[PDB]
């Protein structure tokens, strides 16, 4: 039950901290079904999420809880419905248990309210568990809100409302995995629990009671209260996230400055002005590039890596140790035994790596010495060290390198020698090393990003500003989203955001829609309405009209339908924007692209790169001890497995000898990958396999037991799969 | 040399038994710490099942492959690497007989 | 040759495509599809681009028809209502009716939408990617500009209220939490679904790996009949069975006699090319024929192993089978795969049926 | 769908003996075998009556000629276990079995119709005939 | 797609026997020499760091290039097994 | 295109009397645009030395003979008390954008 | 069947 | 009989159910010598027998235990042939490749069917010996041993090195495997263009066959050795020249959404 | 009683080291520093010694248990292997052997096989390595012959590049 805090940004930190579990004692659900449980129960009302769920092998026996959800004096969940005596809606609430919940007629939240007057008589209601058309004097109990119906996680969608509850969980679980950006900028349109969610997680630092400000450090504001008292208040710089993100406090208060009680001192690591911020808001376009955005693949514009955008910085904790063995202690030292000191110059401290040194893949982390043999020396190594220098330190390499994937610059360092102040060192253990090593992520191809709905992807071409989609002003759009995504997938709501967006561009405002209550399509035509005069009133002024381009692409939407045949171009283009669409110019050729096509300010986040993403790729390397097939783990990166279903795949095809490769050569033939290797690297066509240990290990496993199995000839006699081990003496 | 066509489980001759088999190991003794080398006759032993080196002896009487075919005159050990010391078998020579429950249950 | 393939009286859809692809396939030569292939997906990406197709909200449109279908089917479930009110019909026909009322309300409100599109909006945006094989499910708009009506409970009860919004619109508090009873309900059996098709697969490949082409035209001519017409659809009336079964039937079969139907005669032994089972099922509409002989797995005489005139065409490539191929998993695999869609739409139906067979 | 059927019918049961007691099921082209040779090749015609057996995928091959196959899925203990006693000839045909064998597929290009095939230049083939000129002794 | 392979389909009773030919001609084009091949002069197998492939890039890719033309013969059991081997280390020097 | 804080060893880190961090100014200084007037000039290193209660802004720079800053009032960065900040930033003249991973100054 | 009780009461 | 840490040892548990037959077997021979009573050689015969079994197999009559750490069945040779997953069993799961590799896929619009992009970051690993001998073959370095420790660090490879690469993968193609291999066109092979970065260029026809999406899904790839194996996978096994399905003579190099959609 | 066979004195050592460390339980509430046990016990304990007594003491481990998630994985798989040339070195072998070959035998073998012999062939003695002829003919060759072979082996570099 109790693990590792999931902190990849403090969204996820605190969603872990409220996730619920069956897994548990034994006694209450084990892994057998009780498939009634899974399913998102009537009662699971304001008490738990009906989107927290992990889509897949787990599959309802998990989820974080909702809003105002509480428990009361033993764990049952109340959800909060409050009262309504009569036609009259109060403002008191009673967390009532599962129970009782069935015994009233309760009335959503939707319900036209005049303040403690019902509006309408035949208002919605549901009984237990049954959808109820009932009177307004029927109504005994209200909803309290949209938002107790779920999650925090899930809360934060801005308008969850239009989208598939299947995507938006996707949209929850997506934000778990959100990366602090060293820049972070919060949605220009959020739900409203943005600030609640830094504040209530502990992001940010605010400002216990009014004062004011004394110094502004890089590390530390020490404010002075009008108490008479003034405290110091540190800011974790730069710490290391459990799962490697950076956690830095930036003071956003300036020096001597009164502060109000409970304002932002310092933004957490993801927060922009107290408002939660996570990936950046980019302008988008929303159309079909050649292939580039073929099934869920994005396409980004340079001009995002110019800018810092989206930019990560992270840190791997690489350690290692002085081991005691009988064969002599391994030594930590700046001595490496072979060959050169070029790889020696980082190792500038006698031992560990300087500081602020750039370390590749395959460079010295930290140093150490353990001995040669497992009991005795060598007679042949005996020869060639007599043969140049006799006197060769018989000591061993091995230290700590820069695995493959990699480095940055190292940060930090710790060292715990023999006299331990206060600390735990394993027995046999000598001493460790730490080597915290930090590096920035410019956002690349093989980078995945998504928005809070589930619209996820990857990049697959970073375009020259030079020739990617551009409006009529100068202004490109950052990324091309591919449109075919979102019918199939029913989230229309990443459509209401970007629309919204657009307004927010022209019109330099952020907006907060909440979760089924927000802004409405005719509210957001109005603020277009407002931007079209930001967009193109300037445009008159500045001293010009319309393009040749913007007119063709007109009479091409008019035959379309999107404007009202018969008015002024100036109309027209209010018209079509107001749906949403502008006209785009290729960028390549010019012209424009016939049709509008919609543009806007869509949040978009960069998602955490997992162990798996540093692509695995294994040419030969170690071998499991009892089963021959191959294995990695800290340097080697281990090889892939060829499953059954990948077995038939081959069987189907003539694959013969690629099949008899995947079982010998390449796993288990003991004698044949060796050969195999060697004769690679002679260039000799590979040899014919040899006889699979997998079958060895099997006969005599076989041999074990009485059974005798042995193979035989064309005609029915003994061949040799041991090839010369098993006749006797 | 030749390719195998057929493969064939068959019952275990006690005969077949120790045929397959090198010596009796006929005592509890794994490895004794102070060496971690093969105890007595033990389920180590260097005679029963093979040698724990290249291709090397135990003792080092003959130690390349020029004789890659011998065994050691004070010691036995005949030379491959020391997969031979994977690939052979030992038995155990029962008291009084027992029976399979493979076959009896 | 790229005329006499090619259908330019409409618009192409995947299916057009796929047909042209088809044909290509085997009047020109292999490689030289390949060629057509990318020639389409190079000037379907490009003109795809400058297409400025975009999703956007005002998009999906919402027929003026809905309030009307809406309010209409509002009124009768008063009656339904007043019916019960009196005690005319019992709990459970007043359920069963309500229920109806709204399976075909909304069922009018999609055709209501297309239609719309239909008519006045040809080049909806939304539209064109399902009617061109692009993307869209008819199912899917519905809950866009239509509306998503009917969730069931947890059990399976489905619910008496349904869900008046749609997509475009805020879909509401409870209809979203109604929403997710089903959804949980199904995120389920696609595990099932995906473990089950594995449990499949699996025993179908331990039955049939042995299953291998290795021949000499295996002279035992026992053969099956492939019925053209289905008995009961309605009690009894012979009809001509669909054209895509049909197909699955005879397609690149070897014909075990030889048959004469509307002008040409098909040789014994012939392998039937899609083009010939078209001209079967052209003939059987003007009624020459009931059943086609033809050399099958069924009645194969090589023990181990299928033949070459009982397997038929199909290796990845349309001309014979090609001796040595692993027609036993190529099998067992076609049926595994489609198995994780097995979904159903006190009998059985879906992946559970085809574990009982 | 054929191919698959196909397998679980691969087997009957007998009622009118000659080599094997009656209540046995085997597989019916194996059948086919001892009746064809016994009423064609050796004489006394030994009618080897039989049943049509349907049998479930699962159970058609949880049970087969190859033991190899069978100790793979059902119960490695009695799969080997009889194959022991009886001491069966695992003829290697069948991708599964074959598989374990580190082998190459009896399937694909492990073809026996392929499987021997050679290649020759018109310079290699009239080198070859000349080779054969030479076996002209004086 | 790969040159002719239609074509190449054609000239074999069976798909998996040209799969078989090719590659078993590939493999004597490396061992007895690169030069053991049927049509170098004039139009041949190339590449562009230089026009360099005319010596050692892809074996195959020249065996089909050559079993595309009439020159070579593959059959079930055209020349004596042990004989085949001799003769061409005889004729074709380059090791 | 390079910088050099003279107490600072990594790009991580934080210097003390300064709010930001390196990083935050390192950014910053890409937002500095600079003007010489000729060929001759092609690495122009600026030099910078602030102490104490001030406000490190694009004009505290050490004026150059050829070289001109249009982006005087920027911020660079707030310095408290015993703020020690001096440092070295190189200046280039290229085209397009490059990574400070592709030139390594 | 289980071993202890056997012998126990064997020698008891 | 291994070394772990701090001097841990490992061994396969089938040495303690070794033990115990050895032990009894031994003790048995000495009741014997040593006079006999009747009871005693019984009660230890009946050890023995059930000893005999342990190996063989555990759990068919009680369970044999190490002492208290872990109730657990030693591994019999029983529970090693069959087991949750054991010998024939995790045979049949898979063993693992030698020639492998595994990174995140991207789409490939100028790809033709016929080639794929790979990681040349990846390509270098993957035909490491195949690279190697080729340096030998050009100046880039004396010997194998040599260009190894060339390659043995990032910083240490010239761009002539690549050159050598891009050669040595000339003609030769490779395998990509996507999550559920459910058909055989869940496997299929291409001719590498050698890009930059880590993600894997995959072409959109090819997608379809694959059930493979770019939201993450990751494609392993595998190296045909021999040069039949590599004969097989680029004539019966390569993606453009299987592109109608085994299931229907449908296509399945059909047009998928973008493609449609615009045509 | 254990895997790896302890004399019964080693044993009484055990159960004393125990013992002693309970009756050290008894009142410091910290489980004893190895300081402890070595005064509490007596003579001649020491912390190398107590150390070492509980290193044998702690029985083995199951090469074979249940790991990680209790799912199905087991233990033995992660244990690499050493004896055996992995592929790098299967190829270390093949071109130093054919390269030490090629240089043996463009050699005089008087002194050149006796230490090739003498170093490569059985053990690791200049006076006992030559036949008849003494150490000045030994030392002679080797060191003349040793560093001619060197130094063409400087020309044409193809053993610089340490195979180790
Ligand atoms: C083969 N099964 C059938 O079709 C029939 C026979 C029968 C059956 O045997 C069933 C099952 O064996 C399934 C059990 C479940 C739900 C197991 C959990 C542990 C699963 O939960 C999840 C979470 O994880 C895994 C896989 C998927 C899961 C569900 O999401 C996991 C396996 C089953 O559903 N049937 C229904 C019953 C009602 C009724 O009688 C109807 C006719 O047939
Ligand atoms: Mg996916
Ligand atoms: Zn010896
Ligand atoms: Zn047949």
């Amino acid at each position: 039950l109790s693990q590792f805090k999931d902190e990849t940004n403090p969204l996820s930190s605190l969603r872990h901290k409220r996730r619920i579990s069956a897994l548990g004692p034994g006694g209450l659900t084990r892994e057998r079904a009780g498939f009634d449980v899974r399913d998102v129960h009537r009662t699971h009302y304001g008490r738990i999420c009906p989107v927290e769920t992990p889509e897949g092998a787990n599959i309802g026996l998990i989820t974080s809880l909702a809003a105002y959800a509480r428990v009361d004096e033993l764990g049952f969940i109340r959800t909060p419905y409050r009262r309504v005596v009569g036609g009259v809606v109060t403002d008191e609430v009673v967390y009532m248990t599962a129970t009782e919940e069935d015994r009233y007629t309760i009335a959503q939240a939707n319900t036209p309210l005049e303040g403690n007057r019902i509006a309408a008589e035949r208002v919605v209601a549901r009984r237990k568990g049954e959808p109820v058309i009932v009177s307004p004097e029927e109504v005994e109990f209200m909803d309290v809100s949209p938002k107790q119906v779920f999650s925090v996680n899930t809360n934060l969608i801005p308008f969850l409302e239009h989208d598939d509850a299947n995507r938006a969980l996707m949209g929850s679980n997506m934000q778990t995995q959100a990366v602090p950006l060293i820049r972070a900028q919060a949605p220009v349109v959020m739900t409203g629990l943005e600030e609640r969610v830094v504040r209530d997680s502990l992001a940010a630092l605010y400002a216990e009671e009014d004062g004011e400000v004394a110094k502004v450090d890089g590390n530390r504001i020490v404010v002075r209260y009008e108490d008479g008292r003034l405290v110091e208040y540190p800011l974790r710089r730069f710490y290391r996230s459990n799962q490697g993100t950076a956690l830095d406090q930036r003071p956003r208060v300036v020096v001597g400055q009164r502060v109000r009680k409970g304002d932002l001192l310092a933004d957490g690591p993801a927060s922009e002005n107290g408002f939660l911020a996570l990936g950046q808001n980019v302008l988008v376009a929303i159309m079909p590039f050649d292939g580039y955005n073929f099934e869920d693949a994005i396409v980004i514009s340079e001009e995002l890596l110019k800018r810092d955008f989206y930019t990560s910085i992270h840190i791997e904790r690489y350690e290692i140790e002085a081991r005691d063995t009988k064969l002599g202690p391994e030594r930590i030292t700046r001595d490496i035994p072979h060959l050169s000191e070029a790889a020696l110059r980082d190792l500038d401290e006698e031992g560990v790596v300087r500081i602020g040194a750039e370390v590749k893949p395959g460079d010295i982390l930290v140093g150490r010495t353990s001995f040669k043999g497992e009991s005795e020396p060598t007679p042949e190594e005996r020869l060639l060290r007599s043969i140049f220098g006799e006197k060769a330190r018989d000591v061993k390499d091995t230290s700590l390198r820069v695995p493959p994937g990699e480095g940055g610059i190292v940060v930090r360092t710790v060292r715990l020698r023999r006299g331990d102040p206060g600390v735990e060192l394993k027995p046999g253990v000598r001493e460790v090393v730490r080597v915290y090593v930090a590096q920035k992520r410019k956002l690349q191809v093989g980078d995945k990003l998504a928005n809070r709905h589930g619209n996820k992807g990857v990049v697959a071409k970073i375009l020259p500003v030079e020739d990617m989609p551009h409006l009529p002003d100068g202004t490109p759009v950052d990324v091309i989203l591919n449109p075919l995504g979102v019918p199939s997938r029913m989230n229309l709501g990443q459509i209401l955001e970007t629309h919204l967006g657009l307004a927010g561009y022209f019109l330099g405002q952020r907006y907060i829609s909440p979760i089924f209550d927000g802004a409405k399509e005719p509210e957001i035509k109005e603020l277009l309405a407002q931007a079209f005069e930001v967009y193109f009133g300037k445009r008159k002024g500045e001293g010009f009209g319309v393009d040749k381009r913007e007119v063709e692409v007109l009479r091409r939407a008019e035959k379309l339908g999107l404007v009202t045949p018969g008015k002024t171009p100036e109309e027209q283009l209010k018209e079509l924007f107001l749906q949403g669409k502008v006209v785009l110019y290729d960028g390549r050729t010019g012209e424009p692209i016939e049709g509008p096509i919609v543009v806007g300010q869509m949040f978009i986040m960069k998602l955490y790169h997992m162990v798996e993403d540093k692509m695995h790729a294994r040419s030969t390397g170690p071998y499991s001890l009892i089963t021959q097939q191959p294995l990695g783990g800290k340097a080697q990166f281990g090889g892939q497995r060829f499953g059954e279903m990948e077995v038939w795949a081959l069987e189907a095809y003539g694959a013969a000898h690629t099949l008899q490769e995947m079982l010998t050569l390449k796993s288990d033939d003991i004698e044949g990958r060796n050969a195999a290797y060697e004769a690679i690297i002679k260039g000799e066509d590979v040899p014919e396999p040899s006889v699979p240990e997998s079958f060895r290990v099997l006969v005599k496993e076989l041999q074990a037991l009485a059974l005798d199995v042995q193979t035989l000839d064309e005609k029915d006699n003994p061949v040799d799969i041991f090839e010369g081990l098993a006749s006797k003496r | 040399k030749k390719e195998v066509r057929k493969v064939r489980i068959a019952l275990a001759s006690p005969e077949k038994i120790r045929s397959w088999s090198y010596g009796e190991v006929e005592k509890p003794e794994t490895i004794n710490y102070r060496t971690l080398k093969p105890e007595r006759d033990g389920l180590f032993d260097e005679r029963i099942f093979g040698p724990i080196k290249d291709y090397e002896c135990a003792c080092g009487k003959y130690k390349r492959q020029r004789f890659e075919g011998k065994v050691c005159e004070r010691c036995g050990v005949e030379v491959t690497k020391s997969i031979v010391r994977r690939y052979r078998m030992g038995h155990i020579e029962l008291a009084t007989p027992a029976a399979h429950i493979w076959f009896v249950k | 040759v790229a005329w006499e393939l090619i259908q330019l009286d409409v618009p192409q859809e995947k299916n057009s495509l796929k047909d042209l692809v088809y044909q290509a396939f085997l009047r020109l030569g292999m490689e030289k599809t390949a060629r057509l292939l990318d020639a389409l997906k190079y000037y379907g990406f490009t003109f795809s681009t400058t297409s400025g197709i975009t999703i956007g909200i005002d998009d999906a449109v919402i027929p003026e028809e809905k309030k009307q279908y809406l309010e209409e089917a509002d009124r009768k479930l008063l009656q339904i209502e007043q019916a019960y009110e009196m005690g005319f019909l019992t709990d459970r026909e007043r359920y069963d009716q309500i229920l109806q009322l709204w399976t075909e309300t909304t069922e009018k409100v999609t055709q209501a939408v297309f239609k719309n599109f239909e008519e006045n909006y040809p080049f909806n945006p939304l539209y064109v990617m399902a009617q061109s094989g692009a993307r869209g499910n008819p199912q899917q708009i519905r809950q866009l500009c239509g509306l998503r009506g009917l969730m069931q409970k947890p059990s399976g009860e489905t619910f008496e209220v349904p869900v008046r919004s749609s997509f475009r619109e805020g879909l509401t508090v409870l209809e979203y939490f109604i929403s997710s009873h089903g959804a949980r309900k199904g995120g389920a059996d696609t595990a099932l679904r995906t473990a089950d098709s594995g449990y499949l697969t699996r025993k179908l490949v331990d039955v049939t790996h042995e299953i291998v082409v290795r021949e000499a035209d295996c002279g035992t001519t026992n053969y099956i009949s492939v019925p053209l017409f289905q008995p009961d659809e309605v009690t009894r009336s012979l009809r001509l069975r669909k054209r895509a079964d049909i197909e699955a039937g005879l397609y690149g079969r070897v014909l075990a006699r030889e048959v004469e139907v509307l002008g040409v005669r098909l040789e014994e032994g012939r392998y039937l090319s899609m083009d010939d089972v078209h001209l079967l099922i052209k003939a059987a509409e003007a009624g020459e024929i009931q059943e086609v002989p033809v050399r099958s797995p069924l009645t194969c005489q090589t023990r181990y192993g299928v033949c070459q005139k009982c397997y038929g065409y199909d290796l990845s490539m349309a001309r014979p089978v090609s001796i040595g191929e692993a027609v036993g998993i190529v099998a067992a695999q076609s049926i595994g795969e489609p198995g994780t869609q097995l979904t159903m739409r006190d009998i059985t139906q879906g992946l559970p049926r085809v574990i009982e067979l | 769908i054929e191919i698959v059927v196909r397998q679980m019918m691969k087997y009957v049961e007998v009622t009118d003996p000659g080599d094997s007691r009656l209540l046995e099921g085997q597989v019916l082209e194996k059948w086919d075998v001892e009746a064809l040779n016994e009423r064609l090749i050796a004489e006394g015609k030994t009618p080897v009556a039989w049943k049509p057996l349907l049998m479930g995928v699962t159970k058609s091959a949880l049970s087969t000629k190859s033991w190899l196959s069978a100790a793979s899925f059902q119960n490695t203990t009695h799969v080997l276990t009889e194959a022991a006693i009886a001491g069966k000839k695992d003829e290697l045909i069948g991708l599964k079995e074959n598989v374990i064998l580190g082998r190459l597929i009896p399937a694909g290009t492990g073809s026996d119709f392929v499987r021997f095939t050679q290649v020759v230049d018109q310079k290699t083939l009239k080198a070859i005939e000349e080779a054969r000129k030479e076996a002209v002794e004086a | 797609a790969e040159p002719g392979i239609d074509k190449l389909f054609g000239m074999v009773d069976s798909k998996y026997r040209l799969t078989v030919v090719v590659a078993k001609r590939a493999q004597q084009l490396l061992r007895h020499g690169f030069k053991n091949t049927v049509l170098e002069p004039e139009e041949r197998p190339k590449m562009q760091t230089l026009e360099g492939l005319f010596d050692d890039p892809n074996a195959e890719t020249w065996a089909m290039k050559e079993l595309l033309t009439g020159r070579l013969v593959f059959g079930e059991n055209l020349v004596p097994e042990d004989r085949l081997q001799k003769e061409m280390e005889r004729i074709y020097p380059g090791e | 295109t390079s910088v050099y804080i003279e107490d600072v060893l990594h790009e991580f880190s934080t210097i003390p009397g300064v709010k930001e961090d390196v990083v935050e100014i390192i950014l910053n200084l890409k937002e500095l645009v600079v003007r010489f007037l000729n060929p001759s000039l092609q690495t122009v290193t600026l030099l910078l030395k602030a102490e104490g209660p001030k406000e490190v802004k694009a004009r505290d720079f050490l004026p150059v003979a050829d070289v001109e800053i249009m982006n005087p009032d920027l911020h660079i960065a707030t310095l408290e008390e015993g703020g020690r900040l001096n440092m070295e930033v190189r200046v280039d003249r290229g085209v397009g954008y490059v990574p400070a991973e592709k030139h390594g100054i | 069947k289980i071993s202890t009780s056997d012998p126990v009461r064997q020698y008891l | 009989m291994v070394q772990v840490d701090g001097g841990r040892f490992a061994t396969s548990d089938l040495n303690d159910l070794y033990r115990r037959l050895i032990n009894r077997n031994n003790r048995l021979k000495k009741l014997l010598a040593q006079g006999a009573p009747e009871i005693i050689i019984r009660n230890e015969k009946r050890m023995l027998q059930e000893a005999v079994d342990a190996l063989l197999d555990n759990g068919r009559r009680g369970a044999p235990v190490t002492n208290p750490g872990s109730d657990r069945p030693l591994r019999s040779l029983t529970d090693i042939l069959s087991g949750k997953q054991g010998r024939f069993r995790q045979n049949l799961l898979g063993k693992r490749v030698d020639y492998s590799g595994r990174s995140v896929i991207v789409v490939g619009p100028q790809l033709k069917l016929h080639q794929c992009g790979l990681p040349k970051r990846m390509a270098l690993e993957l035909f490491k010996p195949f690279l190697l001998k080729k340096m030998e073959e050009k100046g880039i370095a004396p010997n194998v041993k040599a260009a190894r420790r060339m390659l043995e660090r990032q910083r240490d490879i010239k761009d002539e090195v690549w050159d050598a690469l891009e050669e040595v993968i000339h003609g030769k193609v490779v395998l990509l495997n996507r999550a559920p291999t459910l058909h055989r066109l869940g496997i299929q092979a291409f001719q590498p263009v050698l890009v930059e970065g880590q993600s894997i260029q995959l072409h959109p026809l090819v997608c379809e066959a694959f059930n493979a999406d770019f939201d993450g899904d990751q494609m392993a790839v595998h190296v045909p050795l021999s040069s039949f194996a590599q004969a097989e996978a680029r004539i019966q096994m390569l993606s453009a020249h299987n592109l109608l399905s085994p299931a229907s003579g449908e296509p399945l190099a059909k047009p998928s959404r973008d493609i449609i959609l615009g045509l | 009683a254990r895997t790896i066979r302890i004399p019964v004195h080693m044993v009484e050592t055990i159960n004393k080291l125990s013992r002693t460390a309970r009756q050290l339980q008894q009142e410091l509430g910290r489980e004893p520093t190895y300081e402890e046990i070595a005064e509490a016990m007596g003579p001649g304990w020491d912390a190398k010694r107590v150390e070492e007594t509980l290193k044998i003491a702690q029985e083995p481990v199951s090469l074979e248990t249940p790991i990680g998630d209790e799912k199905d994985s087991f233990y033995g798989d992660f244990i690499p292997d050493e004896h055996l040339p992995s592929p790098v070195d299967a190829a270390t072998q093949s071109l130093l052997s054919e390269e030490l070959e090629k240089a043996l035998s463009k050699l005089s073998e008087r002194e050149a096989m006796v230490l090739k012999l003498r170093k490569g062939l059985i053990d690791g003695e200049e006076v006992g390595a030559f036949f008849g002829v003494t150490r000045e003919r030994i030392r002679q060759i080797e060191n003349k012959a040793l560093r001619k072979l060197k130094y063409h082996e400087s020309r044409t570099r193809k053993l610089r590049d340490f195979l180790d």
